[PDB]
């Protein structure tokens, strides 16, 4: 799903599976945007990176989004958190 | 005029002499029974030539989660006081393969003290036959300056917190340094 | 008994259910201080959370832990315990109790030996420019002074138990003064209260300290307060201190400008050319204004009363 949104440019669905957040104790399983602490304005959080990870062992997001992505948001789904914050770590 | 504050970090093995120094050199008393693990927040006054100095003493510990979050202490620091212990030599061999080079990694460019702690012992029976009978000898003065010669640390001058003998020079030294 | 309910009965602000935490913390030999009472990652204990839940202003829960504090032996280490995250290492108790703008617990923590001279170096207290937020001068006085607090600044100046001297610098080595420039914009509002606290503090020190200059004191870069803000486009504070009358007999030597005559309407001023033109020894204001000073504001700092004609006066001699 979140590849199906990456390809075809659905920015809004891609942000929230992106940084997804279940507060139910009972499914932990499916959030991403893991939280450590947030003081003030500090959010500070971990996000995860299935499907996004460096290997190439599996498709990866960030081959998707530069290089199949021909949509109009492909810069702007490129702006998410880990995405962006991503590149400038390598 | 305006006492201008220096970051001091007290850096060594476990029972060292590090929060006795810091105490003995702060409150003038040397802990009898209750020593705390780290002393921390305080700030002592200290003149050398006139300019009042206010030290930051900031204490670290190896025991439990203070290992982890020593590193959190080592920013902004200005002097590393690295603190061995004359009795037991075991941490004047251990400075240079672990203290120097943590230090070195976080405090870049900053001035490198260490101290010879319980220099008291030097001379006392139990712990010479403590040593002897793992071998083991007091800390030489000469060795102190040969350890300070492979770390190239600032100084290197011994402390003794229960006679209150070298409390003094120590830290005034380390502000001295400080100040460059 | 544990962080996630002491913080939560210091948030609520329930003082009946922290009774049972001194016999606890004594018969476990624990302290306020210890790790296990401190947020990971933060170093927040329980009084910042206190001094942030604030209900009609006050919070009954500070007393009782000032005063478990005290009985634990922890007093000066449990007020003056520093953040220890990135983005706001150095913030002790006194920066929170300045900022949330509540005079009374910031009086209670000073009484009680709260470090009055405290250097919160967090990244939200770097300059804009060196990517922060709020950039104070660093210090609790200086704090209250670019919040516009008067009355916590004199209280500062003026405890009975530890004063904040004026005259101390930040790592930056900014001064109070300096850190009023650096907090200055050129809207009237800030322009009417930057320069009127910038007034009281350089009086403050010139009673207090009668042989010192607080304006004189440079910091890292070198720049006095007038340079600092002739370099960083601050229009309203420089007009301030080159147009500076001061009326009290007491502190008269602060004066830049002196009215030397007056005619009806017309009056002939003298204004002081002191690092305006200090013949190249010494840094000069103008020299940073035509090289140093990019903002857009320099084509209207170069029209200041004396600057205009210090300008077109050197032309007339030698130009
Ligand atoms: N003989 C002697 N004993 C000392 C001296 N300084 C500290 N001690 C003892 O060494 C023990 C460990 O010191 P401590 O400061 O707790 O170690 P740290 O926490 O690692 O610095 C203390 O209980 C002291 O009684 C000294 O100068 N001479
Ligand atoms: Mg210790």
């Amino acid at each position: 799903p979140l590849m199906m949104a990456a390809k075809t440019g659905k920015i809004g669905i891609f942000q929230h599976i992106i940084r997804r957040e279940v507060t139910d104790e009972d499914t932990r399983h499916l959030s991403r945007k893991f939280k450590d602490w947030a003081y003030g304005p500090v959010y500070s959080s971990l996000y995860d990176l299935s499907s996004l990870d460096t290997c190439g062992e599996e498709a990866s997001v960030l081959e998707i989004l530069v290089y199949n992505s021909k949509i109009e948001n492909r810069h702007e789904m490129l702006a998410v958190e880990p995405i962006n914050e991503l590149l400038r770590d390598k | 005029m305006a006492a201008i504050r220096k970051k001091l970090v007290i850096v060594g093995d476990g029972a060292c002499g590090k929060t006795c120094l810091l105490i003995v050199f702060s409150k003038d008393q040397f802990p009898e029974v209750y020593v705390p693990t780290v002393f921390e927040n305080y700030v002592a006054d200290i003149e050398v030539d006139g300019k009042q100095v206010e030290l930051a003493l900031w204490d670290t510990a190896g025991q439990e989660d203070y290992d982890r979050l020593r590193p959190l202490s080592y920013p902004d620091t200005d002097v590393i006081l690295m603190c061995f212990s004359i009795d037991s030599p075991d941490s004047l061999e251990n400075i240079p393969e672990k203290w120097t080079p943590e230090v070195k990694h976080f405090c870049p460019n900053v001035p490198i003290i260490l101290v010879g702690n319980k220099k008291d012992l030097r001379n006392d029976e139990h712990t010479r036959r403590e040593l002897a009978k793992m071998k083991q000898e007091p800390v030489k003065p000469e060795e102190g300056r040969d350890m300070a010669n492979r770390i190239g640390a600032f100084g290197y001058m011994e402390c003794s917190a229960k006679t209150k003998d070298g409390v003094r020079e120590v830290f005034e030294m380390a502000t001295r340094a400080a100040l460059q």
